[PDB]
């Protein structure tokens, strides 16, 4: 049993660009041989938070889809990407379920994403009228109403545009530096052979 | 209505946390490279930040404070709902700005000449201060002193005559009785049960405390007078006020330059370890690393990577115009830096501890909402920086870290010389700060008529400080105008309150560290109980009443002089034993020009 249809994890962790957290990407991975060891033994990541599966089991486990969600956040917000958490990201930019089966992997991208003068290309949602469900994505740009009036869709007294940019700069201190986050969500529906660890004899 | 107000403040941070950072960096860049490009950039960024505050403030004012139950939101709203600038009409605003820029200019460009020797034309802060510091020539010192009053003081006076009206009108527009009352609002606590402090309370606490300080001052004053009379044998009366021009500075603010005349035991060496640093091949980096070790040893965080990579620790290595008066920076977004030009000497060693103490305070409250990221009140940033320096300077510390020889022996006479130098620095300045603010408050309040400003200025200096003018100047003069803090619109009482806080902190932390000796021998290095005790306050920023925040560390809701007196009691004891052949206290009738 030799293996060559390996999973494209080498792209998604290593991408030219990541999505804004308010509009996070969802990469579906299926029909492939995984080898998670190149992630867990990497010194490039600062964070490996596993809630379901673990670094010592994954190399030998099968799943029907693995989903690599990906986005850019401010470093202080890394702690919100977890089951059981709250806060502006956990509540409405990117929510993980309390029974999340996977692992959250993250790293500092200050030398990739920060720019002198401010990299404002990464947006986060400042406001919603409700919290998000796990793996829900909300990309509406309508004006957020805080007052008694919708004010006809303009910024104004108790009227706010819900998406604000992170002012990322190479000189910001740690916690104000950008971080790249990839979340591996795992599921087993119908045919587990669709994603598996390595094959032998 | 906090449904709207907290939402507004979340939007506020979403803009403010960036615009302040752009303004902040432009200011930094200017100071590290002084050039027209940076001047225009800091001015432009400055205006953007100011305009943003004005717009934002206008919106904050929609949300009445009386609707707000949540104190954190109420405090944040109070901070940006302040009216201040633009409460007055545009012409009044422009006129006041014109006056203030004019005052600053007259002070900073106020080049004074010697009519008998034109080569002596100088500004105060380069070279003319050397005459006031170090000359022992009574008449040379007088020429310098009088020349600043006649060439700078008189010229600023008419700006004060109009200024106090414009500032009081502003203060009234902001619902304060006068501008002195406006400034005193910094210490106000209002709406927190058990921690309240009215603005007028500061006056009572300052006056009450000062009366308790006086005995220490009177004995120090008598000692200094006894010594200055040998230096100036035909000029100083044994029972009178000291001449102002003989106190070591242009206004007599500190008595540190009198040390060379007053040293108790002149046969003894100092604990100046500049040579140790030089002989041991220290550099600026070593000095800051030793200061870092000091703070981490008590449980404080280390400096950030940014600090070590982009701070300015030394002067430029080329002919580069830059300003590096030592200062700590919090540039926003967790960017902390120090700016100074460190030389390998004991004064810069202590300065590094002072400035890093300010940075540690700034790091501690970095977690507060943007508008609460400040010290508990205006005197706390320095109270914290001063205790870090005060502890670093004690011989126990210096010997332990290799600056004093292993064979160094501290003795009876060394202690006295040490305490006197500090008393001249501290005790000798408390009456200056006290007197100046009392006078300015009385001026803003309208208690002192504009035709009686100098009459009371000098009467008060003789009654409170015990200093007398060499020249019976009339009302065309304005002595306090000639001082930087007055010409540049700063509150001054912060130094009084800071000094008292400094000693309350040192004593509380020294006890936390379980020290077994005299207060002046305290070293809380490598002691985490004291470090955590202070940290727990530093982290609060403006989120708590300063009275509460202070209680948490020192066991008091107010200022307390006892720690100061306890710090200097061994000196006082010596000063009481001294002066058995002299008079303690002074008259206010006698003057150096009397005849
Ligand atoms: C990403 O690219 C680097 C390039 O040095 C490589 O070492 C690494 O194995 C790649 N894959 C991942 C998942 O990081
Ligand atoms: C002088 O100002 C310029 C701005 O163009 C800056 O690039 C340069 O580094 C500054 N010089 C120093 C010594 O910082
Ligand atoms: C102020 O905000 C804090 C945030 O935790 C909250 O706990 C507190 O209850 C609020 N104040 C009031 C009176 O609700
Ligand atoms: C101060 O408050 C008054 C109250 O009406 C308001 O009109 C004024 O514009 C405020 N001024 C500033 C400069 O915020
Ligand atoms: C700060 O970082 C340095 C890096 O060498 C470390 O040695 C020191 O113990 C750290 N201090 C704290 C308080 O973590
Ligand atoms: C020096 O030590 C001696 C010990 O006998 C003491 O009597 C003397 O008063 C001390 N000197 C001073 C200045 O106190
Ligand atoms: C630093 O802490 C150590 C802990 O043993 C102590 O031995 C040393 O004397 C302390 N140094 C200073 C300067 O207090």
């Amino acid at each position: 049993p030799n293996i060559t249809n390996l999973c494209p994890f080498g792209e998604v962790f290593n991408a030219t660009r990541f999505a804004s957290v308010y509009a996070w990407n969802r990469k579906r991975i299926s029909n492939c041989v995984a080898d998670y060891s190149v992630l867990y033994n990497s010194a490039s990541f600062s964070t490996f938070k596993c809630y379901g599966v673990s670094p010592t089991k994954l190399n030998d486990l099968c799943f029907t889809n693995v989903y690599a969600d990906s986005f850019v956040i401010r470093g202080d917000e890394v702690r919100q990407i977890a089951p059981g958490q709250t806060g502006k990201i956990a509540d409405y930019n990117y929510k993980l379920p309390d029974d999340f089966t996977g692992c959250v992997i993250a790293w500092n991208s200050n030398n990739l994403d920060s720019k002198v003068g401010g990299n404002y290309n990464y947006l986060y949602r400042l406001f919603r009228k409700s919290n998000l469900k796990p793996f829900e994505r909300d990309i509406s740009t309508e004006i957020y109403q805080a007052g008694s009036t919708p004010c006809n869709g303009v910024e104004g007294f108790n009227c706010y545009f819900p998406l604000q940019s992170y002012g990322f700069q190479p000189t910001n201190g740690v916690g104000y530096q950008p971080y790249r986050v990839v979340v591996l969500s795992f599921e087993l529906l119908h045919a587990p052979a669709t994603v598996c660890g390595p094959k032998k004899s | 209505i906090e449904e709207q107000a907290k939402t507004f403040l979340d939007f506020f941070d979403s803009q403010a946390e960036d615009l302040f950072y752009q303004s902040s960096l432009a200011s930094w860049n200017y100071n590290t490279n002084i050039t027209e490009e940076n001047v225009q950039n800091m001015n432009n960024a400055g205006d953007k930040w100011s305009a943003f505050l004005k717009e934002q403030s206008t919106l904050a004012q929609m949300y009445p404070l009386q609707e707000i139950q949540n104190l954190t939101v109420k405090l944040q709203l109070q901070a940006l709902q302040q009216n201040g600038s633009s409460v007055l009409s545009e012409d009044k605003s422009k006129r006041l700005n014109t006056i203030l820029n004019t005052m600053s200019t007259i002070y900073s460009t106020g080049k004074v000449c010697n009519p008998d020797n034109p080569q002596e034309c100088l500004l105060l802060e380069p070279g003319l201060n050397e005459i006031m510091a170090n000359s022992l020539d009574y008449n040379e010192r007088l020429w310098a002193w009088e020349s600043w009053r006649s060439e700078v003081g008189k010229q600023l006076r008419p700006l004060y005559e109009e200024y106090v009206v414009l500032k009081n009108e502003m203060a009234r527009a902001n619902h304060y009785e006068d501008y002195g009352d406006y400034w005193r609002g910094d210490y106000e606590v209002n709406g927190v049960d058990g921690y309240d402090y009215s603005r007028g309370q500061l006056i009572e606490d300052v006056e009450h405390t000062f009366e308790e300080i006086k005995p220490l001052y009177e004995h120090l004053h008598a000692y200094v007078r006894a010594k200055l009379m040998n230096a100036y044998p035909s000029y100083i009366s044994p029972i009178g006020c000291l001449p102002a021009h003989l106190l070591g500075d242009m206004w007599g603010r500190f008595w540190t330059n009198l040390y060379s005349l007053t040293v108790p035991f002149g046969q003894k060496p100092n604990i100046d370890v500049t040579d140790a640093m030089v002989d041991q091949a220290w550099d600026a980096q070593r000095i800051f690393k030793e200061a870092e070790k000091f703070f981490v040893s008590v449980g404080l965080p280390n400096m950030t990577q940014g600090f070590w990579e982009n701070s300015m620790l030394t002067d430029p290595g080329n002919v580069q115009k830059a300003v590096c008066h030592p200062t700590a920076w919090d540039l926003g977004k967790g960017d902390f830096r120090i700016l100074m030009c460190t030389k390998v000497t004991m004064d810069d060693f202590l300065t590094a501890h002072h400035e890093m103490g300010h940075i540690q305070y700034d790091m501690a409250y970095a977690a507060q909402p943007f508008l609460l990221r400040n010290g508990a009140n205006e005197g706390f940033h320095e109270a914290v920086g001063e205790i870090m320096s005060l502890s670093a300077a004690t011989p126990k510390h210096l010997k332990s870290i290799g600056l004093l020889s292993p064979d160094f022996q501290e003795d009876n006479e060394t202690e006295i010389n040490f305490l006197l130098k500090q008393a001249l620095t501290i005790v000798g300045t408390l009456p200056f700060t006290y007197m100046l603010e009392k006078w300015r408050w009385m001026v803003f309040k309208g208690e002192i008529p504009k035709d009686q400003w100098m009459k009371k200025w000098w009467e008060m200096k003789r009654e409170i400080v015990g200093v007398v003018e060499p020249v019976p100047h009339d009302e065309t003069y304005c002595d306090p105008a000639s001082l930087f803090h007055v010409s540049n619109d700063y509150s001054f009482i912060r130094y009084y309150t800071r000094t008292l806080y400094q000693f309350q902190f040192q004593e509380a932390l020294c006890q936390a560290a379980k020290h077994e000796g005299p207060l002046h021998k305290c070293d809380i290095s490598n002691s985490t109980e004291a470090g955590q005790k202070l940290f727990n306050m530093l982290r609060l920023g403006k989120s708590e009443p300063w009275t509460l925040a202070l209680e948490n560390v020192v066991g008091a809701k107010n200022m307390n002089v006892r720690p100061l007196l306890n710090y200097f009691e061994p000196l006082f004891t010596w000063l009481k034993d001294q002066n058995k052949n002299s008079f303690v206290g002074w008259s206010t009738d006698w003057s150096p020009y009397a005849d």
